[PDB]
This record gives C-alpha cells, structure tokens and sequence, in this order.
C-alpha cells in the first residue's frame, strides 16, 4: 500500500542546498587590503534548482533555515599559526542599513542579530521567520511601481585583529525553506530559461 | 524660526487669504520632516513597520472675541493634496468654528492593503494629507490683534502598532 | 456637529420649516449619503454697502459633485432642502438680515444665463434686480409672506430654513426649473465699532433632503 | 436572459468556478448594481491566421463607466469576475479555443503601456508575446494548470469562468495590480466550408462579482 | 512544427488511410520524448520511482457534421505496438464514434510486478502502448474541409504516486 | 490581527550590543612590559544606542547579562605555538577594590566572582543581578552631593605565564539588559547630543 506523502510541499521543498559562497579574508598585518567583509542579499534567484522548484507556484509562505559551513586556508607557505578565526555572521533584516565597511556601526547595532563562530565547531544556524509585508511571497507580480521580495542580507566578517597570514575563508550558505505553503500552481519553466 | 519656539505655531493673519491651505501635512509619520520629531517619529525611527490610525488635534490660541471658521480636510492615500477650498470641501472635511470651539480633533483612519505599511519607503509618497483652509476670514472686534496662532498635536490612536526594530542610531 | 456623511458643520434661531411641511419622499431612487451632504457654498462678505444676494435652487448646486452629476444626468428630480445661513459676527457688529425662500423666484429685473447664476449667487441693486421691490416688482415689506427668517446680530447669527418640494408637478427636471430661491437682504445696514473688521462673512449650507431622481442618461 | 441591472445577455459548457472557490465578500462598500453589470467588451474576429488574444483584469474595465470611475477614484479594491466568452459559429465551422484565467499573468515578451492594454486586449504572435510559450516562457501544453475552459466548435460555443479574488493581499489598489488575465488561444485553427463566413466573432462579457472599494478621492 | 502550437495536434486527413496507426504513444511517462513535458514528465523528472494509472483523453476538433469511427487500442506492457487494425481490435480497445461523441477517455491500468517502477530505465522499453486507428474513413458533407485535428491530454489518476526525489536540474 | 507585543520594554531593550573592547596581551618572555590586565567600569554611557534608548525614561530596574567574545593574534611572524590562553574575567562588584596590578590580591580574593576561559570554547557568560542601593537606577538626578549608578567593574587578564609570543587579545563585551522595568517617560534626546 502506497503513501503519496513524499510529493507534499514540505517534502518537495524542504531540502537544503547551497545558495552562495561568501569569500572573506583576515587582512595581513601589512594591511595591503582591509577586511573583505562579505555581504550577500538573501535571494533564491541565483540557484537554478530552488528557483525552478518555486516557479511552479505563484504565491508562497516559506520560513528559512539558513546554515553556514565555514572553511579557511593559509595563502602562504609559512604557517603563521593564526589562532582560530572568529567570524561574525550578522543577519541584516529587510530594510535595515546595509554594511559598507568592516568597522561600520551596523555590526555593533542592537537590532541586527549576529552569530559568533569559532572556526572548527559545529556549523552555525539560524531560522529567519516569515519576514514579509504582504501575506505571502510573490514570485510573479503583474503590477507596477507607482516580486523581488526582501528576505534580508547576510554580512560576515572576521572579528580577529590583523595577523600576517592572509587566512582566506569561504562561508557556504545552505537554505532549507521549512513550514512552506504554496498557492496558485503555474506551468514549469524550461531548464534553459533558469 | 527653526531651533526656537517659533516653529511649533502657525500664524493666521488677516490679509491675503489667497484660497490656499494654511498648512498641508503629509500623513506619513517617520518620513515627513515636519512630523518625524513628535514622539511618533522618535518611536517609528526605531521600527520598520507601522500600522495604525493617527490623531491630529488643532488648538487655536486666540482671543475669546475672535470669530470665524476653518476647514480641516483629509485627502485619503492615493489622492492629491487639495489646493483649493472647494475641492477640500468636496472631500472628507470638518468645519471648525473657532468662535464656539477652541480645538478640533481629526482621527485619520487606517486604510491600507497590507497589515503593516513600511515606515520609511520613498516610493510610497501618497499616504494622504491633512490640510487647513480659511473657510471664512477672521473677524475680531475693536483693536484686537489680527495675528493669531494655531498649534498642532499628533498622537497615536489606541489601535496603533509597530514591528521589526531597526535602531539606526549611529554616531560617527 | 451634524452627522450627514463626509461633511459636518458645527452649529450651536430655531428651524423654520417652510409652510409647515417637512420634505418627504414621493409616494425613483434613494441617494442616502450620495448627495445628502452639507454643501457649504462660498461665503459672501456683508459690508456697509451691499444690498443683497440671491441664490436659486437647485441651480446653486449644479457643480456640487454627486448632486450636480445626478441632477444633470437624470430626467426627473425632486428634493427639499435645509438651507442654513450663518453670519459670523462679534458683539460689536449691528445689523439684520432677512432670508426669504422665494418659490418660483422670477427676478425679472431674462436670459437663462442671467436667472441661473449658480454657486456665485447674485447681487441686488438699489443683471441688477431692484432690492426695493425684491426684484419682483412688489414692495419689500410684503416679502415676509414668503417662508423666511430674520438674522438679527444681537439675538442670533444663524437661520435654518427647511424647504419642502414645492412645484406644480410631483417631480420635475432639476436642470430647467428652479423650485425655490434664497434672497438675503439687509433689513438694517451693517454697522460696527471703530477699527473692527469692516466686512462680516455669510455662509450658506444647503443639505438636499429626501432627494429622488428618476431616469438616467448613461455616462 | 440574465437579470444583472441594465444589461442582459441571452445565454443558453457549464460554469467552471476557478480553483473551486466562489468570489465572496471580504469579512468597505457594496456597489450592488452600480458596477455589477455585464460589460460586453468589443468582439474579436477569430480568423484562420489569428494566434491569440490576451486581456487583463481589472485593466480591461478601466473605461467601463461606473466600475472604471470606482476603481480609479478609490485606493483599495477587490472583486472577483464572471468572465464569459461566446464564439458565435455555425455548424460548418470547426475549431477549438482555450480560455485560460492566468493569475499574475506576466507576459514578459515591459512598460506599463504594454502590459496594461485595456479594452483592446492584445494579440499573441508565433508587443508580440510568443503564443507557443503562452508568453510566459513555458510550453503551452502545461498552460492547462491555469483555471481554464475549452470552447470546441462542435460541442459548445460558450465558456464561463467564475474567477475569485486571488491576490497576496486581502485588498489591493485596482489601478496598479492586475489580479487575473484572460488568454484565448486557438488550440485547433479555425476552418470552414467553402463560401461560409471567414471570420467568426468572439465576445467576452465580464461581470464583476462581490466588488468592494475602500477609500475615495473626491471628484 | 516543433517550438510552435502545431506540435500538439494531429491531422486526420482523408486520403491514404494505409491501415497504420494515426498515433502510437508509449505508456512510459518521464522517458517518452513526446510524453515527458506534460506536467507528468515535469514531476516525474524530479522523482525516481512512480506507480499509478494514467488517463488519456482524446478530443476531436472537427465539425459537427463530420462522422466516422476511430479505434483506441491499449497494448499492455510486455506486448508489441499493434501495427494493423485487426490486431488492435483483437486486444483491449474502445471504438470511438466521433459522430456522436467528441472526446474518448482511456484509463491505462497499473500493472507491474513491483510496487514501484523506476521512472527512467532504458532497459524496460515494453511499458505498453496506446494507439489510434482509422476504424472507418471520415465522412463529411458538402465542402466541409477534409483535414481535421485531434488533441491528446495525459493526466494522472487518483491513485498515482512517486518516490525518491532526484532533482537533476543542473545548468552548466 | 496585530499584537503590539513588540514595543514592550523588554522587547525594546533586551538586545545585546557591544559595550567595550578590552585589550590585553600575554607578556613576552623578554618582559618588555608586564601583563596589560584590562579593567573597565561597567557603564552604559559609552554606547550611543543603549544610552539613548535608556534616556526615554527617568528610573529603571534592569538586570545585566554580560557576555564575552575573546579573540587573539600573534604579533610576530614566528608562531611560537603558545598553548591556548587562559583568561581570568573577574567581576568586581560595586564598591570592592579596583585591581591595580596583574598580581594584586583582588584577583585571588574570595568575594569577587571570576570566570576562567580557554581560548576557543563557547563565549563566557554571567548575569549581574539588580545591584544597586536605591530601589531603581536613576539616569537623571536632580540632587547634589552633600546618576552615575555603580554596576561594578570587569577586570580581565591572562593567567598563563610569560611566553615569547606577544599574543595580543581583545575581549568584546556584550550587555543584554533583561528583566527590565522603566518609569517616568521623558523626551528623547537628539542623536547629536549622544
């Protein structure tokens, strides 16, 4: 006897998949270039798989479950023995100021939640609730000004002070939409359109 | 007049009365420069979404002998700021007889598609207007001074609400 | 403070129901709040020289939004009124106005452009209708037969007339026939203490009652 | 013969209530017969070469009198529809139409003058949206997911769609956002016996249901 | 005809009628090129196992005056595509009198040893066929056009099911 | 249906925000300079955001929830492989002696609570209860001697012995006032006054 409870919306969608690879680096003590804080606006329109799966429907209400996998490497033969990097991962909610410097107030501001991650431990994890003005996301908008739903931004930097090692790092972000509802089915877009 | 006590009061003279508003005020708190310091622009400058009905009380600081009428008009969102007395009279207005009343209260209703309207969005500039018009020039006896003053007070109503703290208070 | 729809006027000289008959529905439509607002016409500045002002109904309300677009885009229309004159004056102004609701007010000193001015109203004279005869060829003293009221600026400053629908036909086209006519005449000329404001405003406030329109004209 | 106010169309293929939801009042105003007429848009002549026609709601009814003057002089507005297509053809014409009620129909081949044509509607192409993909970049075959109906000119010639109000917001400004979209596409091209009429008309008939407008803008 | 609206309809002419199928269609969704785009090939291209009964509706877009008969035959899995009218008639068929009916529906039953048949396996190429044959040439009166059209619709039945998501949607 | 339970005092105030960055360092074996124990008097009058949010009211009763994020770096190219630093984080309650040396008795005194932190583990954490003589803090005092409420002090040092590495460290302190009550609302101060 079969089930059919594997084609459910949550079962179809609630699959984690990398959405971006944010590159940062600990500046060398020579200060050749300042911190490369990585800022990425949360959007599903860069992953073909998630976007295509979401374009089967017009309106959706899905809660995000971001997760961060942190990796790093020395760029020089000399070890330098940099003590384990500490990464600040700040979730700038929708509408809040976007950081423009590695020392901007937005990092220290009270509103923006932040996670502190010591390279080596279990991956960081948050769960952005359904954050939207309307009562359901919209992937297709037939109106005009006077889609592009704002989920927020993620800004990641290295709290540690400069060290002469040039420790580059690449945070992979995995998004698992949970508690997802979808309305108004639509034709699926071809795989060449993206 | 800014940086002093002269900013808060509007002078109702008794000369041109060129059928144009005494004062037109945008109903978008936390975005209007003249309405973003009234303890609604100081609480909505910490939040991102707001959804409620405001309340404007206009008080007339004149003499008991002064008599006349004023016209408080409310152009709902999506309209345009009325620029003549007749158009304002055709809308949603209240005639405020300063002679027998000294304060007029107007509760702007909460009308919007969403449950929460973004506080500071420069795209939405049609949030509605509240304007004051000279229904009838002011009549005063004897040498009573022509110049008079009107004060405005903006408050939230009992069904106001905000959401999504922002806290943009930087220093540098 | 009244309760008629969008518009509200602050009114504290009691109502004078013309001919003792309240405006009542024909025994059509029912505009409810569509046209039963309080259309506060423009104010007229009573001065020491003004001789009078004459408005005609419903011609006065020919541009007042929904009522104007309902009397012009219909064929048959009947409606009473609640004309309401207010003369905002201080204690140091003296004078007296007579407000006369002249049915079939024929001010024969007549082109349709002269006898139907509209919101502007008009002005008697000593188009120059003669105030002495009220413009009707008849002495002003007798004018008090018309359902009227007196606004004496030491006892009151407002006068309310409840005009019913008076016309030979139970329902008539509102764009051609002016049932009533409001003539405001200074019985005793305005005077005031020195340096006081020299021109006191008068505001009419017409509130169509029990209006009924039959027919329609598309658009 | 229907009973909606002034307008009545003689209609003898049963109704296809989109998504199984009837248009219902929000739990405002109640236009009753003010806008709930049957606005029979202009007819479009289906021929052997035509590829399709796309209308958008409520943009189509932007000049339809009371509805057009109520959606434009308000701020919030919601309303379902009862779109009704009739293709008057004889027994010697053969063909098939697909009527698709495309919610949030984004025909991205986009200026507001191109995606909101109005009563004219539009025309797909083989502004030239591609019929093959329905203008949405997606194969026409899948288009049958949209609440639709088929008018086959050997079994029926009329199709009724009862579109409810589908939008992320419980009530939205009708002058900016087009909730639905009616795309008529020839599934099987028209053909006919020799000397018969070479172009058969198609008439849409939109009947706003449960319309509610909130706000107002004077005038 | 591909990439256009001409692909979806099959023309029933009135000339050769050489006792060969108008259209023969494999009953292996998600593997058949002409059946792997119908919203069953778009949902079964995300899964690995499927187990259900399909449903094919053939609609006849011709004139009311056109009359004739067609033969819809279903060769179960493990058989071979019937290639003559008689053999198809000896199997599991339905005679579709286009004159008095305009649409013919055929529910392919779910027959298989396993509880779930792999979606895309190139080894199993005998999943069954559904074919359409000219039972009788078409008869039309007067100058009614000879060329006509037939449309096909493929849907799942109420007992369909899939398993083991795959999600092979790459880009590069 | 709306809530209004996001403008509550605790929701408005209970947001962590860095209040100081205390700099310490492990002295080199050359003993060029002794330990730089970092001492900081707990005060909210250095962060614009928290101070401004607290100046909307006259009197307040808020419990603190200090948290410490520890980072460090070698100042020289040679690694030296200093074994993970151990930091003593002592909370000197209000009125107790203020440490003046990296070997003063106050570090060993019984009264002052202390936390021992091995560089790498989850951030330290304490919760200073409502510690005050009066029945509510006072941000504006109209009296005279004969405001400046004393919350205590935080003194942090490196327990480890000297090692020739010069391992500098910067402890970021995050203060989240919890169980906060406020009385007597006041006009908000401009953002230029601080």
């Amino acid at each position: 006897h079969r089930s059919r409870s594997e084609s459910s919306i949550e079962s179809f969608f609630a699959r984690g998949a990398c959405v971006t690879i944010m590159t940062v680096d600990n500046p060398a003590s020579t200060t050749n270039k300042d911190k490369l804080f990585a800022v990425w606006k949360i959007t599903y329109k860069d992953t073909v798989q998630l976007r295509r799966k979401l374009e089967f429907f017009t309106y959706s209400r899905f809660d995000m479950e971001l997760t961060f996998v942190v990796t790093a490497n020395f760029t020089e033969t000399n070890n330098g023995h940099a003590l384990n990097q500490v990464y600040q991962i700040m979730y700038v909610p929708p509408g809040a100021p976007v950081p423009e410097k590695w020392d901007d107030y937005t990092w220290q501001t009270s509103s923006n939640p932040s996670i502190f991650y010591t390279y080596g431990t279990a991956p960081a994890r948050i769960s952005v609730p359904y954050v939207g003005i309307s009562n359901a996301y919209s992937h297709f908008y037939d109106g005009f000004s006077k889609s592009l739903n704002d989920f927020g931004i993620l800004a990641v930097r290295v709290v540690n002070d400069p060290n002469p090692t040039k420790v580059t790092s690449k945070i992979r972000v995995y998004l698992k939409p949970k508690h997802i509802r979808v309305w108004c089915p639509r034709p699926p877009r071809a795989v060449a359109y993206y | 007049k800014k940086n002093t006590m002269e900013m808060y009061r509007v002078r109702l003279s008794d000369k041109p009365h060129t059928d144009d508003p005494i004062l037109c005020l945008s109903l978008s708190p936390a975005s209007d420069p003249r309405l973003s310091h009234t303890m609604l622009g100081e609480i909505l400058n910490y939040y991102t979404h707001w959804a409620g009905s405001l309340k404007f009380t206009f008080m007339f600081c004149g003499s008991m002998m002064a008599t006349g009428k004023l016209l408080v008009s409310y152009a709902p969102p999506g309209a345009d700021p009325p620029k003549k007395r007749k158009e304002a009279m055709l809308g949603t207005h209240v005639i405020w007889d300063i002679g027998l009343q000294s304060s007029c209260t107007m509760v702007v209703p909460w009308i919007s598609n969403t449950t929460y309207r973004l506080t500071i969005d420069d795209s939405f500039t049609e949030g509605g207007y509240i304007s004051v018009f000279y229904q009838t020039r002011i009549v005063v006896p004897l040498s009573t001074p022509r110049e008079m003053d009107i004060l405005g007070f903006v408050s939230a109503c009992n069904d106001f609400s905000v959401r999504l703290l922002r806290d943009t208070t930087h220093i540098e | 403070q009244l309760t008629l729809g969008n518009s509200t006027i602050t009114a504290q000289a009691n109502s004078v129901v013309a001919y003792g008959r309240w405006p009542e529905y024909l025994r059509p439509t029912e505009p409810e709040v569509a046209a039963c607002r309080f259309y506060t016409l423009d104010t007229v500045s009573w001065t020491k020289e003004s001789r009078g002002w004459w408005w005609k109904l419903p011609d006065a309300l020919r541009d007042m939004g929904l009522f104007g677009q309902n009397m012009y885009y219909h064929y048959l229309g009947r409606s009473g009124y609640t004309v309401h004159v207010q003369c905002n004056a201080s204690k140091f102004h003296q004078g007296a106005l007579g407000v006369f609701a002249v049915p079939e007010m024929c001010l024969a000193g007549t082109s349709y452009q002269n006898a139907n001015p509209g919101e502007k109203g008009g002005t008697f004279t000593g188009f120059c209708p003669v105030d002495y005869l009220l413009g009707n060829g008849t002495l002003l003293g007798n004018a008090f037969v018309f359902p009227h009221q007196i606004i004496n600026l030491r006892t009151n400053n407002c006068a309310t007339l409840v005009l019913p629908y008076v016309n030979s036909l139970s329902i008539d086209s509102m764009v051609k026939h002016n049932n009533w006519g409001i003539a405001i005449l200074p019985l005793a000329p305005l005077n005031f203490a020195s340096e006081s404001s020299p021109e006191i405003p008068i505001t009419l406030t017409i509130a169509p009652m029990c209006c009924e329109f039959n027919g329609l004209r598309n658009i």
